[PDB]
């Protein structure tokens, strides 16, 4: 919460756990990444670069919670990011 | 004859030749046969190899047992006499040079791109004297030298006057002195490195021996003074790609597997780094026998991995770009040395890559000027200059890589494709393939790329396919084998060229969807894609299936803008 | 003893060392037929200290400083023995070549003229290849941004390279170099190797309380900047941004990014530029331009 709290909480989760993928949350980004290749007629472009960044952030969801894998949510989360930041 | 080298100097004795080159070979015998006879070898070999500046002033006297009439020169002994008998001549690196060499032979591998004009360089000046007679020589060794105007002769020793010396440009004697920049070859750089230079310093009879635009082999010590140059299992393993079954398609999918499907695309790819047949008539006319492909395409699918794996797949591939130094990337430009008083000639990306694949990315975010020289090397090979300082003609065999964008960013069905692509009738009319790689989206047909993209992010392995992809080395062999191939076309496959042009130019000879003409160009582009078939099945004749294939591919090149 | 005066005396401490090692050198091997230097690595104590922190103090004994490098020069040979050649009689001559770099002590400076002409005054020519040649660098380095105190100036020091580690050295890499603070002020660099808040075990205890709740993320990125209003899922990426990625390096191919890039538009009412201060201020390191 605090200001020397999260910079120890950062540090740790970047030298400790790294996140792998796991079922779950392969097919959701793959039905999201295929329904928005919607946004190329309507608002904006969408590039294979945005395949990999939408797992970096999904990644990092599930590296903020420390788990040792991935997670449906942290997909979901970034989906909800990506509505954000796109419309 | 009899006595060669005694036979070299009654040559020298009739005034017909000026160079003197001495072999190592003849060396290596003359030390078999003392050692042979029991008598001491007292090593030559061991001893030429390092400090050979003191060894072409030490051996000349000896031949000789200002006044010399000839030029002494070296060369090294091959591979094939090092492993007879059982190093002093290995193909050295710029960035194997250690620092520690500096004074051994070398012998370095590579392309060169900066030339200079030969030019007159003293060695020994000659001061001439009214007073006494007496002309003195004085040795010059550094770049700079002083005029010596006090006279340092035997007669104005003991004497009160010290008159006027004058120096003449006759008696002097000069040098044919020429400098050069050597390059690191492509493949021999690390990864993530660049290729840099190196300066080599020649002399004498060796200064027309080296034209820019080619690899070299040089032969010298290093201070680089040059002496001598030159210019040029694995069976197993291309035997079992062969036995496979399906080779062409085999080695379609091999290359860049990163990427999803697209097999005719890459496919064309692979019978434009295969390069194809250069035919001379022999009566002065040179046609051009390679492949220049253009890739139209919306945003969204990947366009610079493919360029890059073909340039990092063949040899001597050169990334471009559009703008920034482009205008002076593609021309040979002027500058000032820092090294020393001249200017030199700086060379685009056109002439470190000679003999490959020379690849545009933002092909429509270029100029006129960019345009003007990439269509003249995509027409004949030679580059033609008319500027101030240079005036030369260039060889230059590329195939050229165009990766382009429409006008808005992605395509327009409204829009006829003579107004979507804003390049002119004549670049496209030269261009024989023609790739409008357009993104449509489906529900089926993007799950698999979606599914592909995902597996390569997870892990670093391929999918699960009854197929293993095939390293660079292995299809670099399988092309460079296949290059030294010579198809000859049949009659039975003729009937059905001319047939299958004659309805084709019908066909072409104008509406909404239309785009271009036939021409005789993409006529001689199909005989070139036959003749790369035929390559690519190692073939000595040109078959029915190599032209059924090849229309095919150039007319579903344009079949996907009906989708 | 001889570790103290190894730590306290190396130029008297060094050369006997080396000496030995090409006496074991010598007498290691029987075959027929160059000197032989050292190396030293482990912890230091005192002597191994920040850049900024090296000052006019212990200048004979060795220093251990790590940072990071910002030039390299040239790679520059140079003459420690110069030979040549005799054409009236065919002789050959050698002289060598002595400075302030090549021992650890200061010998008596000897100022050898290159020979322009002979004893006995005849010409002569320059032996080009008999003569060795040594190469020479000139690097610098100064400390690293995140163990210095942030907001004030790095000092850096230039080093002195020998022929054998002249490959060993590239700018943007964290360097740690071991030398000998020489003042003709500059260190011999002999060793180089090339490669903060420190963790207690009650705040591990409480970073793992807090990993298995449901409503962590967005209280954490609600607690960043409490001086701006809105903006929940910018801060969020923002959250999701300084924390990282994970820099995944494929076998025998190119390396995959794992960093993620943000760029932020709009009208200039809002704090953009008072978001780049807290960022700066709040990361484990950082760089604002």
């Amino acid at each position: 919460v605090t200001i020397p709290f999260l910079r120890k909480y950062v540090q740790y989760a970047k030298e400790r756990v790294i996140p792998q993928l796991t079922q779950e949350a392969i097919n959701v980004i793959v039905k999201n990444y295929t329904d928005l290749r919607d946004d190329n007629t309507k608002k904006s472009p969408i590039t294979a670069r945005t395949l990999e960044t939408l797992i970096r952030l999904a990644t990092a969801h599930a590296k903020v919670r420390l788990s040792k894998t991935v997670n449906k949510v942290d997909a979901k989360v970034a989906a909800n990011l990506l509505r954000f930041a796109l419309l | 004859k009899g006595p060669k080298y005694m036979a070299m100097l009654q040559k020298v004795a009739n005034r017909e030749l000026n160079s003197v080159i001495i072999d190592l070979d003849d060396i290596l015998q003359y030390q078999n046969e003392k050692f042979l006879q029991g008598t001491q070898a007292d090593d030559l070999v061991s001893a030429i190899q390092q400090n050979a500046n003191h060894f072409t002033e030490l051996f000349c006297r000896a031949i000789d047992n200002l006044t010399r009439r000839y030029f002494l020169y070296f060369k090294p002994l091959s591979q094939n006499c090092a492993r007879r008998y059982r190093i002093s001549s290995k193909p050295l690196s710029v960035r194997q040079i250690k620092g520690d060499f500096l004074g051994q032979l070398i012998t370095v591998r590579g392309i060169i791109t900066r030339v200079s004009d030969v030019k007159p360089a003293v060695e020994v000046i000659a001061y001439t004297c009214d007073q006494c007679g007496y002309e003195v020589f004085q040795e010059v060794n550094s770049r700079t030298f002083t005029p010596l105007s006090e006279c340092t002769s035997e007669e104005c020793s003991q004497n009160q006057t010290k008159g006027q010396l004058f120096m003449s440009t006759r008696a002097s004697k000069f040098s044919a002195f020429q400098e050069c920049k050597i390059q690191e070859l492509s493949q021999q750089v690390p990864v993530g490195h660049i290729p840099r230079s190196l300066n080599i310093h020649v002399n004498g009879t060796l200064v027309r021996s080296l034209s820019p635009g080619d690899i070299v082999d040089v032969t010298g010590i290093f201070l680089l003074e040059a002496q001598f140059v030159r210019q040029h299992d694995v069976e197993e393993r291309v035997m079992e790609l062969i036995t496979s079954g399906d080779v062409y398609n085999r080695l379609a999918k091999s290359i860049a597997p990163e990427i999803y499907g697209n097999l005719d695309v890459k496919k064309a790819l692979l019978l434009l780094l295969v390069g194809g047949v250069d035919k001379r008539v022999g009566d002065g006319m040179k046609i051009r026998g390679d492949i220049n492909v253009c890739l139209m395409g919306d945003p969204g699918v990947a366009k610079s991995q493919l360029l890059k794996a073909i340039c990092k797949i063949s040899p001597r591939g050169v990334y471009t770009t559009g703008k920034g130094s482009s205008g002076v990337g593609l021309t040979a430009a002027v500058m000032k040395d820092p090294v020393t008083d001249e200017m030199i000639l700086e060379g685009g990306a056109l002439v470190l890559a000679d003999n490959g694949i020379c690849c545009i990315d933002e092909f429509d975010k270029m100029d006129e000027s960019d345009r003007t020289a990439i269509h003249e090397v995509m027409e004949q090979q030679t580059i033609s200059i008319s500027k101030a300082g240079i005036n030369t003609t260039l060889n230059a065999r590329t195939s050229i890589l165009a990766a382009a964008n429409p006008l808005y960013g992605r395509y327009n069905p409204r829009l006829s494709p003579l107004d979507n692509i804003n390049l002119p009738a004549a670049l496209l009319s030269r261009f024989d393939i023609l790739f409008l790689m357009l993104d449509i989206p489906s529900r089926d047909d993007d799950e698999k790329l979606a599914e592909h993209v995902t597996y390569v992010h997870m892990h670093n392995k391929q999918p699960d396919l009854d197929f293993t992809p095939v390293e660079p080395s292995k299809m670099r062999e399988y092309i460079a084998y296949a290059k030294t191939k010579r198809p000859v076309m049949s009659e039975a496959v003729n009937d059905y060229v001319v047939q299958a042009y004659i309805r084709l130019r019908q066909d072409s000879k104008d509406s909404k969807f239309s785009f271009g003409q036939a021409t005789p160009r993409t006529l001689l582009g199909i005989i070139r894609l036959s003749q790369a078939l035929a390559k690519l099945r190692l073939a000595d004749m040109v078959d029915i299936d190599d032209v059924e294939e090849a229309l095919r591919l150039v007319r579903v090149s344009k079949e996907s803008l009906y989708q | 003893s001889f570790w103290s005066g190894i730590l306290v005396e190396p130029a008297y401490f060094i050369p006997p060392a080396e000496k030995a090692l090409t006496d074991l050198a010598d007498s290691m091997d029987d075959v027929p037929h160059h000197p032989w230097k050292l190396s030293f690595k482990g912890s230091f104590g005192a002597h191994a200290l920040s850049p900024r922190t090296l000052t006019a103090q212990h200048l004979n004994k060795l220093v251990s400083v790590e940072g990071i490098v910002t030039k390299t020069s040239l790679v520059r040979p140079k003459l420690i023995r110069s030979v040549h050649y005799a054409a009236k009689t065919g002789r050959f001559h050698y002289r060598d070549y002595t400075d302030a770099t090549t021992t650890l002590t200061t010998r008596i400076p000897t100022p050898a003229i290159y020979p322009t002409e002979d004893t006995e005054g005849n010409k002569l020519t320059t032996e080009y290849g008999y003569s060795t040649f040594i190469d020479h660098q000139r690097i610098t380095v100064q400390e690293m941004p995140e163990m210095a105190p942030a907001g004030q100036l790095p000092r850096s020091i230039d080093v002195i390279l020998d022929d054998d580690l002249v490959d060993k050295t590239k700018p943007g890499d964290r360097v740690n170099v071991v030398g000998v603070f020489k003042s003709l002020t500059l260190i011999l660099g002999n060793t180089v190797y090339p490669l903060r808040q420190m963790l207690t075990d009650f705040d591990i205890r409480n970073i793992n309380k807090l990993s298995k709740k449901k409503d962590i993320f967005d209280i954490l990125s609600q607690s960043l900047a409490p001086s701006i209003y809105g903006h929940d899922h910018i801060k969020k990426a923002i959250l999701l941004m300084l924390m990282g990625g994970v820099e995944k390096n494929l076998e025998n191919g190119s390396h995959l990014r794992g960093d993620i890039n943000i760029l932020m538009v709009g009208d200039p009412s809002t704090a953009k530029s008072q978001l780049l201060r807290f960022v700066l201020n709040t990361a484990s390191l950082a760089i604002a331009t």
